[PDB]
């Protein structure tokens, strides 16, 4: 072989460290242990793949299976190369032949990769990967639609029961079997990550650590191995199975030898884990596993996990709930915030010390207004989160929630304390036009809860006009916590119910309160963990604010508040 | 043809 290198494995703890300094310079430390891991392995003959009556059996000349491990199909009598098919057996941590990695099938490879699957006894694929991808074919669909029902591949039965579709990944529920073999149907599962670009990474690493999570959570009847394909089978494919067994690895010797793995792997298939980025990756998904570990519980066991959570038997210590709030980062100069910090624009925030990050703010087509894009449970949905208007911005708010088409406004407070204003009144009951803009609110129905305002929006653009709904929140200063949580609930419902749902930086809905982080973190909160406890029926609280803690500065800063997620999250759902 | 890595 050649010279590699000695890495030392690295020990949980220092492990964050470690991977600080490995990434100092644009981690060269990195590019050096990822840049001696050889392409592919000299000596493994690749005979087989080479062939003639093999050639188009394979989707890139440059990725080839070694001979030892190629998984092979069948031999189908007289029809010469019957055996071959572009995939190989991977080991994890330990089980030998724990994974098949496998290229993308090819239309022409749709029926010997079915078979792969009956002749293997696999019931679980991973496909990280898209069908098309920059307008040139990444795979395959060698799956029936949800309409077509059930289509069969060659000798094999596809038949598609379920189909969820989540965020990042959809699962379908499938069940095959040869019918020119009186044998019995298996259930088989498929997830396919869309949030991974081609030679890439995701966006977040708790993405990877996110189906990781849910493919060891399904079953495999048949102790089969698991099938992880993506278009070359060796790029993000082989990054997947990196983590998957560095994990186990960790959670099994608080080590993990990553550069040692990859080679391992390197040796069982070529190029696999083919990007510095990639390299990188499944060191930061170590790293924050390690940092943060496992916030997701299930609705199943919510009320459980959480009344333990809660408890601390030796008092004189916090709970455990209140350890994870400690451990929730708090990013204080996180990012350039500059913009919000100009003379003029100073003078533009009702706080100087809660300015939207440069990387979010919400640009005023460009001009200045205190408000930071929110990311929604529903990518690439996203929703506003600004302050309450100063007696001065009025007129620029507008043209916010005019050009940015808001849909429904949400407003947590009131119009002011005592005799101190903690909002101003971007509205009245006339004809209030500011700049470009003109308002006019058509109703005022007031609840023993909130109070909605339709108004009805134009420009000397008339003949048209956009009606904008208005549901302020009474029953919650910016202290005591929201007073009777049942009812906060309802609005976010009957809220929802009022913006479409049909999935162009047109945010439909807008929030805000003083700062617009305050109490606007709480219901931003809320929303996703709503949308998704209906979607997955789990929650992950602790990561939801670390997205936000990560958008704005402000949200959910106190245990109260986090802690209260957990309680309204959980008293609606028994 | 068509080479992955590129």
């Amino acid at each position: 072989e050649k010279q590699l290198m000695n890495v030392e494995p690295i020990h949980a703890d220092i492990l964050l460290e470690t991977y600080k300094r490995k990434i100092a310079d644009e981690g060269r430390p990195f590019l050096a242990e990822f840049q001696s891991i050889p392409r592919v392995f000299s000596k493994f003959p690749i005979k087989e793949a080479r062939k003639p009556f093999n050639q188009n059996k394979n989707r890139y000349v440059d990725i080839l299976p070694y001979d030892y491990n190629r998984v092979e199909l069948s031999e189908i009598n007289g029809d010469a190369g019957s055996n071959y098919i572009n995939a190989s057996y991977i080991d994890g941590f330990k089980e030998p032949r724990k994974y098949i990695a496998a290229q993308g099938p090819r239309d022409e490879t749709v029926d010997d990769f079915w078979r792969m699957i009956w002749e293997q006894k696999a019931t679980v694929i991973v496909m990280v990967t898209r069908c098309e991808e920059g307008n040139r074919n990444k795979c395959a669909e060698y799956w029936p639609s949800m309409e077509e029902g059930t289509r069969a591949f060659g000798d094999v039965v596809v038949k598609i029961n379920q189909h969820k579709r989540c965020p990042d990944y959809i699962i379908q529920k499938l069940n095959i079997v040869n019918k020119k073999e009186k044998a019995t149907g298996r259930e088989v599962t498929h997830i396919q990550f869309t949030s991974w670009p081609d030679h890439g990474v995701p966006e977040d690493p708790h993405l990877l650590l996110k189906l990781r999570r849910r493919v060891n959570a399904f079953s495999n009847f048949f102790s089969g191995p698991i099938v992880v394909h993506s278009s070359a089978g060796v790029g993000r494919t082989g990054t997947y199975i990196g983590i998957d067994a560095m994990l186990e690895g960790l959670e099994a010797e608080n080590k993990v030898d990553v550069y040692g793995y990859v080679v391992k792997l390197r040796r069982q298939r070529c190029l696999m884990v083919q990007v510095e980025a990639q390299y990188i990756l499944i060191h930061q998904a170590l790293v924050e596993y390690n940092q943060f570990g496992e916030t997701e519980v299930n609705l199943s066991e919510l009320h459980p996990y959480l009344h333990n959570m809660k408890k601390r038997d030796p008092p004189s210590e916090p709970s455990p709930l209140e350890a994870e709030f400690q451990r929730l980062p708090s990013y204080r100069s996180w990012r350039t915030q500059h913009i919000g910090n100009q003379e003029e624009n100073k003078s533009k925030n009702r706080n100087s010390n809660v300015i939207p990050y440069d990387y979010n703010r919400v640009p005023l087509k460009s001009k200045y207004i205190n408000a930071s894009f929110i990311m929604s449970y529903w990518k690439p949905e996203v929703m506003i989160a600004a302050q309450g208007p100063l007696k001065e911005t009025i007129g620029d708010f507008w043209q916010m929630i005019f050009q940015r088409k808001v849909k429904v406004i949400v407003m947590l407070t009131e119009l002011k304390h005592g005799d101190q204003e903690i909002c101003a009144q971007y509205w009245g009951e006339g004809k209030q036009t500011y700049g470009d803009i003109e308002v006019d609110l058509k109703d005022t129905d007031k609840s023993s809860t909130y109070t909605l305002r339709v108004f009805e929006l134009r420009h000397s653009k008339r003949k048209d006009s956009r009606t904008v709904y208005q549901y302020q929140y009474t029953n919650w200063s910016v202290e005591q916590l929201p007073a009777e949580p049942k009812e906060l609930i309802s609005m976010i419902q009957v809220v929802k119910q009022k913006l479409p749902q049909k999935n162009h930086k047109s945010t439909p809905l807008l929030i805000h309160c003083r700062d617009g982080s305050q109490q606007t973190g709480i219901f931003c909160a809320l929303l996703n963990l709503l949308e998704s406890a209906e979607t997955e029926e789990v929650v992950d609280i602790f990561q939801v604010v670390k997205a936000l803690r990560k958008a704005r500065l402000g949200m959910v800063s106190t245990f109260e508040q986090y802690q209260f997620l957990y309680d309204v999250i959980a008293s609606t759902y028994p | 043809r068509e080479e992955y890595d590129v």
